RNA sequence: GCGAUGAUCACCCAUGGGUGGGUACAAAUGGCAGUCUGACAAGU
RNA sequence: GAGUCCCAUAACCUUUGUACCCAGUGAGAAA
């Protein structure tokens, strides 16, 4: 059953949104004490982990760190710790800064373990789609079309354009050119392609993904081992090879 | 791009022909061809004062 | 003769030695006035002999205040005693060019063999070395001079104004603006927890409707159990054990996952009400009169919607949005609350007594009706 | 420096209170703290008089920041009771404002008091 | 109030015009998401997705420099990479607009002497990092000669009768050669015994006596009665 | 309008040739293909036309 | 035993019933709403 | 062959249900 694949991918979108709105207020709350940090390191969890590590600017002058902020932003944060337009905070609000920082660190821990759960349920529900287009891409395909069987009984052209409905139907209701990527643009194979042949292998990837997807939804002696998805992926990979080998130049 | 100029191409005509939208407004005489770089933006009236410009 | 030059700057002190005098009589002419703009000719006038850098931003702020109010500090004494020759005090003093005519007396009070010049010749020598800056110093300072200037300007200004970060209302702005965010986050996350546990039995969200209490009790119940003694935090607990006996809904990996989700909801639920206690405390130390009058969370939302304690203070009393007789107690509480916020903002370290008096006044007014 | 800093002495105080009484007769005076801050943010004000002895003092110290923002003279009279009595109302006032008017029969007097309190300030 | 405008670059670099049915002088917002003195804002969505950047309406009845811009000044020296020394930064009203006209790569030194305006200046300069607030008297530039170096334009919104001496001292310390000197002269605050043209002529004569060549003056009349902006450049050698 | 005769205008110089294009009698494919939008779009078209002719007649 | 530290302020019936609504939100398979093409292409 | 990364992961409306309502003013109020 996959009634919770839709739930997990909606939680994933919602939760990345709440991570961003927590990181912004952590950055501008701790920015009173040390303002250059949010502009010299931009990662939310690296920011939270570093203020959990040091706390204060003189504390940064006496401490060091290498498990966070790799090997080249250290001199920048030390120079900005030595000279800064930032004030000095107290302990009673450094405690809430630290509580927010451990809060969003645990938030990202929950994010990556929810992604582990999504990968597990996806490769136990429709594993050939995972072997072809990937876990979260196939997950939002299934979550877009509702049911796995309702996605399986759709043609491969629909699976190609599946995300781009407003562009599709405006380009049909006036006589314009339809999109070619849809939700399948973020597959790794289409990432490997470059030019007009990412439209070409969006087409061949949607064809093989329709094959693997309706195998997964309609099989009964299925083995959850990735065999049909893997042979389909080998077909798409050597096709991508043979149309990246050609070149429109003349040699 | 022309793809966005073909979406905001009508209210740029309204701003070009401002002078004949209200019979009491009577702007100062400029020409105002379409500028090369522009941006279409929406006014944020804030959450401080109500009911007047709202 | 303008023999030496003293340039103060945020990184430290610099003593320059004047090589060639500029013209005194032709000092207003065009070529003399733009030779201090050309660097290739200014380096014919000025040579750096010493630069004592500061020990940090603390000594930088100390020397910025001493230079500001016209006193010779100890680092000044050190560098001048190192660099200036032991001239006489009665015949041909050594001539130091400063930019501050009331720092000069403090220099002669410490070194009587030094006469100090700050007239237009020393002024444009000084502004020549200000105009060129980092090029004269030949690479010998740590720290970019404009970055130290930003730090020293902010430090000097906060010192001069006595900027306290305890009575800093941006903390309570961001605290309540984050608390509303996590109100809706704990709400939607525990709604999804109740949804995912709704097919384990759909009566726990009927008996126990509060989000935190539901989440903490379902973090340890994962089964039937019986042994209903430590589930009272017992009429609702007895009804819940009866419903677990009469279980009427339907894993392991999914159930472990929704346990992690409810643990996330519990972590959000006790980071909230840590934040709430923090902002009640911060509101008592930042706005005690407002919090005595209408309460800590209400005063927090009041100064948030106003934007600052200063904006709520300087707002008119008839334009305060607080949250018949019922219609005009709002106006009475509004203008008393505006009064209390003015007291609380512009007093420097406030008491609670005027919030108490205004609370007494508004309770007298509501009890009169 | 106290909080209610630019206080007037007795001669300037009586000059201020006489022109306050005449403006109150000529409907050119807006009296009270929130009416004063209303007319101050509206910009129709020539100078504001705060009384330096009301029961809190920050209650009207909110107004010097507004006057500084909009470059309006502000002066501290040392009696709220005499200020209300000059205003012509039966209560003490703590702040009052002289609104701008050019069909005003006391414009020279208001300008002279403005010059005196601005050289004070 | 919820309407839609078109943003268009002005002649002056760093400032814009929002055309609707009433057009607005507008600057980019350096601290997006909040207003400083209650002005209205415009949020454009410029095109990783597009980002919502926003703009602030410059009110000419609450800014002498905006009154000068939209009365028509041939050359402001406040420009998008510059350093401006604002004298008489009476609150953060016009300093915010000068700050985000000057941009992230330029610096505004906001000099103010009173202390509650200084507190609001520091709390505004937190969210606008390109503002160095200097709480000091501008009549003694040596008291803050250590914090500022080599500005490109001075703006003077002081309202004191020793204005030209303050402008001359701060220019001789911190302005560079052929830099900008923008002055907002208020006739009634200089002196009210003479008329406005007499006091403007005397102030311009004082500027050229302190060798600041005036290029341009503007009365800025529909927004302020008996005001002026005098735009000059610091010639330092040869006003002739 | 000025109706220049055909006997004159066939014997004109190359620069003075009169470009007079004939009307179309055949329902061509691009005209029978091309789509026009309706409702809100046709009242937008009507509005823009009214605004532009009021502006031109005022000028 | 007051107050400028602020008084005050869309249709019918002989307190109460009958006549329009809107905003600010929750559903919502009435909706908008309808899931591109189809046999060649690359090379020697 | 072919306009999505520019929010179909979105925007907006109508049959039904949930809570109000048709700020300024500036010397009066009470008997």
């Amino acid at each position: 059953v996959d009634v919770m694949i839709i739930q997990a991918i909606a939680l994933l979108d919602d939760l990345d949104k709440e991570l961003n709105t927590y990181a912004m207020r952590c950055k501008e709350w701790y920015g009173w004490h040390f303002p250059e940090l949010a502009k010299i390191v931009t990662d939310s969890v690296a920011y939270a982990r570093i203020i959990l590590t040091m706390g204060i600017r003189s504390k940064a002058s006496e401490t060091d760190l290498s498990e966070i902020l790799p090997e080249e932003i250290e001199e920048r944060v030390k120079t900005a710790a030595e000279v800064s337009m930032g004030t000095e905070i107290t302990q009673t609000d450094l405690d809430n800064i630290n509580a927010l920082a451990e809060q969003i660190v645990e938030f990202a821990a929950y994010r990556e373990q929810l992604s582990n759960y999504l990968s597990a349920r996806m490769k136990a529900i429709a594993p050939n789609l995972t072997q072809l287009v990937g876990e979260l891409v196939g997950a939002r395909l299934i979550a877009h079309s509702g049911s796995l069987i309702s996605l399986a009984k759709s043609p491969a052209s629909t699976i190609q354009i599946l995300g781009a409905e407003k562009a599709l139907f405006r380009a049909l209701k006036t006589k314009h050119d339809t999109p070619k990527y849809g939700l399948l643009y973020h597959a790794s194979l289409v990432g490997q392609a470059t030019g007009k042949n990412k439209g070409k292998i969006a087409r061949v990837l949607a064809a093989k993904a329709a094959v693997s997807l309706r195998y997964d939804a309609l099989a009964e002696d299925r083995d959850d081992s990735g065999d049909i998805g893997l042979e389909s992926r080998a077909k798409v990979e050597n096709r991508l090879s043979q149309l990246e080998g050609r070149d429109l130049r003349t040699t | 791009d022309d793809n966005m100029r073909r979406e905001v191409q009508r209210d740029l005509l309204l701003i070009k022909h401002r002078a004949a939208l209200d019979p009491k407004r009577h702007y100062k005489k400029q020409r105002w061809e379409v500028p090369e770089r522009f941006a279409i933006g929406t006014i944020i009236e804030d959450k401080s004062e109500f009911y007047s410009s709202r | 003769p303008i023999e030496y030059l003293l340039f103060e700057e945020p990184t430290g002190y610099a003593v320059f030695k004047v090589k060639l005098q500029q013209d005194d009589i032709g000092s207003r002419l065009k070529e003399v006035q733009e030779q201090i703009n050309d660097f290739g000719a200014f380096t014919k006038l000025i040579e750096l002999v010493s630069f004592a850098p500061f020990k940090g931003a603390a000594e930088a702020l100390e020397n910025a205040n001493d230079i500001s109010e016209g006193l010779v500090s100890e680092s000044l004494k050190a560098i001048l005693d190192l660099n200036l020759p032991k001239a006489s005090s009665k015949k041909k003093n050594i001539t130091l060019a400063i930019s501050d005519k009331n720092l000069g007396p403090s220099i002669k009070e410490e070194f009587p063999y030094v006469d100090c010049i700050s007239n237009e010749l020393a002024q444009d020598l000084i502004r020549g070395v200000r105009l060129h800056g980092e090029k004269l110093f030949k690479g010998l300072q740590s720290g970019d001079l404009e970055r130290a200037q930003l730090g020293l300007g902010h430090a000097y200004s906060r010192a001069k104004v006595k900027f306290s970060v305890q009575k800093n209302d941006n903390h309570i702005i961001q605290a309540i603006a984050l608390l509303d965010q996590l109100d809706k986050d704990i709400n939607t996350f525990a709604m999804r927890v109740k949804e995912w546990y709704g097919w384990h039995f759909p009566e726990l969200a009927k008996l126990v409707p509060d989000n935190y209490t539901f989440a903490k009790l379902v973090l340890f119940i994962k089964d039937k159990a019986d042994d209903s003694l430590h589930d009272l935090a017992n009429e609702d607990s007895g009804i819940a054990q009866r419903v677990i006996d009469n279980a009427r809904i339907s894993s392991e990996t999914d159930m472990e996952n929704v346990c992690v989700f409810a643990q996330r909801v519990a972590s959000l639920a006790d980071y909230r009400r840590q934040l709430y206690d923090y902002l009640c405390e911060k509101m008592h130390t930042v706005a005690p009169n407002l919090s005595e009058l209408i309460g800590e969370v209400i005063g927090a939302r009041l100064i948030s919607h106003a934007g600052s304690l200063t904006n709520l203070s300087k707002q008119a009393a008839s334009t305060v949005q607080i949250l018949k007789n019922k219609g005009r107690i709002s106006r009475y509480l509004a203008n008393k609350c505006s009064m209390a916020s003015r007291i609380d903002n512009y007093s420097e370290e406030p008491s609670n007594v005027f919030g108490s008096v205004l609370k007494k006044q508004v309770e007298q007014r509501l009890e009169f009706y | 420096n106290p909080k209610a800093f630019p206080l007037a002495d007795a001669a300037l105080t009586q000059q201020i209170l006489d022109v306050v009484q005449q403006a109150a007769n000529l409907r050119q005076l807006k009296k009270g703290a929130n009416e004063a801050t209303k007319t101050l943010n509206r910009g129709i004000s020539e100078f504001i008089i705060m009384a330096a002895d009301c029961e809190p003092i920050e209650i009207l110290l909110h107004l010097p920041l507004l006057c500084e923002d909009k470059n309006v003279p502000y002066v501290f009279v040392p009696s709220r009771v005499a200020l209300g009595r000059a205003c012509g109302v039966s209560r003490p006032v703590i702040a009052a404002s002289i609104t701008t008017n050019d069909a005003s029969a006391i414009k020279t007097q208001i300008y002279a008091v403005k010059d005196k309190i601005e050289t004070l300030l | 109030g919820g309407a839609k405008v078109v943003i268009e670059p002005h002649r002056h670099a760093g400032v814009y015009i929002a055309r609707g049915k009433e057009d607005l002088l507008v600057t980019k917002n350096m601290a997006p998401g909040e207003s400083v003195y209650g002005e209205k804002r415009i949020s454009v969505e410029e095109p990783v997705p597009p980002t919502k950047v926003e703009y602030r309406v410059w009110n000419p009845f609450r800014s002498k420099l905006a009154a000068g811009i939209m009365g028509g000044l041939d050359e402001l020296f406040i420009a998008p990479g510059k350093k401006v020394l604002y004298l008489g930064a009476a609150s953060g009203t016009s300093v915010s607009h000068v700050s985000d006209v000057v941009g992230p790569e330029g610096v505004v030194y906001a000099v103010e002497f009173s202390h509650r305006p200084g507190r609001e200046l520091i709390s505004m300069a937190k969210k606008r990092p390109n503002i160095i607030p200097i709480i000091e008297d501008a009549r003694h530039p040596q008291k803050y000669r250590m914090l500022i170096g080599m500005v490109d334009c001075v703006f003077a919104d002081v309202a004191q009768p020793d204005q030209a001496r303050i402008i001359a001292l701060n220019s001789h310390m911190f302005l560079k050669d052929q830099g900008g000197v923008v002055i907002s002269i208020k006739a009634n605050c200089i002196d009210s015994t003479v008329d406005a043209e007499t006091v403007f002529a005397r102030e311009v004569q004082k500027l050229r006596e302190e060798r600041i060549k005036p290029l341009e003056q503007l009365t800025l009349e529909p927004y302020e009665r008996d005001h002026c902006i005098v735009v000059g450049r610091y010639m330092r050698s040869g006003l002739k | 309008g000025l109706k220049v005769p055909k006997a004159v205008q066939k014997e004109l110089p190359f620069k003075s040739q009169i470009h007079q294009m004939k009307p179309q009698k055949k329902k061509t494919y691009m005209a029978k293909r091309a789509v026009v939008l309706g409702g809100d779009e046709k009242k937008a078209r009507s509005f823009i036309q009214k605004v532009l002719t009021i502006s031109k007649a005022k000028d």
